[PDB]
């Protein structure tokens, strides 16, 4: 029972990490990030679509 | 034609000198403060993101 209580605390911590870590108000690891393009080229047509699964 | 009332070359030199002095002042402020962005006129979006990160 004590081990399970510790495990549940760790699970809640994992959920908190998934729902908290953000980059200036942008949630990253809760699944909302999706696939976002980043311009790395002079013209239009060059980008690296970065995706973060929850 | 050696006109004496107006001096267009002098005006061009004055404008370029003013531009150079303004650039010098901005760069000197950036060097002294230690922060590239010090007012909204510099970079509005960068200022907003940097303030949010702070």
């Amino acid at each position: 029972q004590a081990l399970n209580e510790e495990s549940v605390a760790l699970q809640d911590e994992l959920n908190r990490i998934a729902e908290t870590t953000s980059f200036g108000g942008r949630k990253l690891l809760n699944g909302s990030f999706g696939e976002a393009s980043f311009q790395i080229g002079s013209s239009s047509g060059e980008a690296i679509i970065m995706g973060l699964t929850s | 034609t050696i006109n004496v009332n107006t001096n267009v070359s002098a005006m061009t030199a004055q404008r370029y000198l003013t531009k150079a002095t303004g650039e010098l002042n901005t760069s000197m402020e950036r060097l002294s403060s230690g922060n590239r962005i010090n007012s909204a006129k510099d970079d509005a979006a960068g200022l907003q993101i940097s303030n949010r990160l702070t």
